[PDB]
């Protein structure tokens, strides 16, 4: 019933940058405003309580400011571990409400992927389905094109992608693309190719094997 | 030092009920403000419930009349009795110590996942991702485990029973067209170690009680 609006909802900044996130309450809430850092698959950690007070053992690079309706969280000098989603939360009145969050990504310089390819195991072909795995290891930025080719035939709608969360020391990503074909389709073809287009690659790179 | 340990999560049929426990260490539950907070998968934080010290209880409008917050002073434990569960209620549930003054959630439990679904529990199939020349990058090679066709979330993967932690990438799970999850766990090791060192992934999927250790070796 008090709405918290944060801006931006997404931020991309490099190590050493000053990061500034905004949170606005729909009505005055004095100093009853807290800030949390949530790395994904983990509990929010409290960073600031009462607008401007640092929590125990939270590095001094975090700091908060404001009172009333306009609040800011600042990371004075961004660090690689600081990628997370940051929430503001008012405690002036029930119900406790949270802002929608600001997802902070760490900008690093370009890094090309290493491309590896895994043929479906023998054990899996026992149960009549084939999973071919392409791996794109330790790269930045997140955006990559992964085309699967089977005996030169470009595939469509039979691959799924997954991307790891950002490495906490070097800010790179890894990505897997999995091609799913039936044992029938796998045994009736020879050349299985993963083609990768990325900003750090001068030209597309192709990894393949023969059945 | 303070802890909050959560139990009780898991798969539950729609319309069913489930209870979450939260066992505090290093502070008294009895004399503290206390809270449940939930997060639908890939969404924001949503307040569920507060119990004041002195026992006043308040509830979010979506749970009022369905959910009860309580505590057992003797066991230093907080409870959330949930009822009439729906897909909307699917979330990771967190207990947190409130402040009772500046109303801040200064300490949080690790969370537990509650999946509201009529779909059946299914254990994972575990296939090796064998290292080869197509996996080698000069003194360095990658090998892994494909963990296929399971429900519901989550699975935990380790390498050499938690002994190999360096250079592991365990990928977020994807939801297949079959309504089942799939994921891979790859690790990059030195290629010179490929014939002298043994690599086992230790897949664990608790809702189905499966525990698969799988040996990965060159081909």
């Amino acid at each position: 019933d008090i709405q918290m609006t944060q801006s931006p909802s997404s931020l991309s900044a490099s190590v050493g940058d000053r990061v500034t996130i905004t949170c606005r309450a729909s009505q005055s809430i004095s100093s009853y405003l807290n800030w949390y850092q949530q790395k994904p698959g983990k509990a929010p950690k409290l960073l600031i309580y009462a607008a401007s007070s640092l929590q125990s053992g939270v590095p001094s690079r975090f700091s908060g400011s404001g009172s009333g309706t306009d609040f800011t969280l600042t990371i004075s000098s961004l660090q690689p571990e600081d990628f997370a989603t940051y929430y503001c939360q008012q405690s002036y009145s029930t119900p406790l409400t949270f802002g929608q969050g600001t997802k902070v990504e760490i900008k690093r310089t370009v890094a090309a992927p290493s491309v590896f390819i895994f043929p479906p195991s023998d054990e899996q072909l026992k149960s009549g389905t084939a999973s071919v795995v392409c791996l794109l290891n330790n790269f930045y930025p997140r955006e990559a094109k992964v085309q699967w080719k089977v005996d030169n035939a470009l595939q469509s709608g039979n691959s799924q992608e997954s991307v790891t969360e950002q490495d906490s020391k070097d800010s790179t990503y890894s990505l897997s693309s999995t091609l799913t074909l039936s044992k029938a389709d796998y045994e009736k073809h020879k050349v299985y190719a993963c083609e990768v287009t990325h900003q750090g690659l001068s030209s597309p790179v192709t990894k393949s094997f023969n059945r | 030092e303070v802890q909050l340990v959560e139990t009780g999560g898991g798969l539950i049929q729609p319309g069913g009920s489930l209870r979450l426990s939260c066992a505090a260490s290093g502070f008294t539950v009895s004399s503290n403000y206390m809270s449940w907070v939930r997060q639908a998968p890939g969404k924001g934080l949503e307040w569920v419930s507060v119990i004041y010290s002195g026992g006043s209880t308040y509830y979010a409008d979506s749970v009022k009349g369905r959910f009860t917050i309580s505590r057992d002073n003797s066991k230093n434990t907080l409870y959330l009795q949930m009822n009439s569960l729906r897909a909307e209620d699917t979330a990771v549930y967190y207990c947190a110590r409130y402040d009772g003054i500046y109303g801040e959630l200064d300490f949080w439990g690790q969370g537990t996942l509650v999946t509201v679904s009529s779909a059946s529990t299914k254990g994972p199939s575990v296939f090796p991702l064998a290292p080869s020349s197509k996996s080698t990058s000069g003194g360095t090679a990658a090998l892994g485990c494909l963990v296929k066709d399971y429900f519901p979330e989550p699975v935990t993967v380790s390498w050499n029973s938690g002994a190999l932690t360096s250079g592991v990438h365990t990928f977020p799970a994807v939801l297949q067209s079959s309504g089942l999850y799939s994921l891979s766990s790859v690790v990059t090791v030195p290629s010179s170690s490929l014939g002298t060192q043994t690599y086992i992934c230790n897949v664990n999927h608790k809702p189905s009680n499966t525990k698969v250790d799988k040996k990965v070796e060159p081909k």
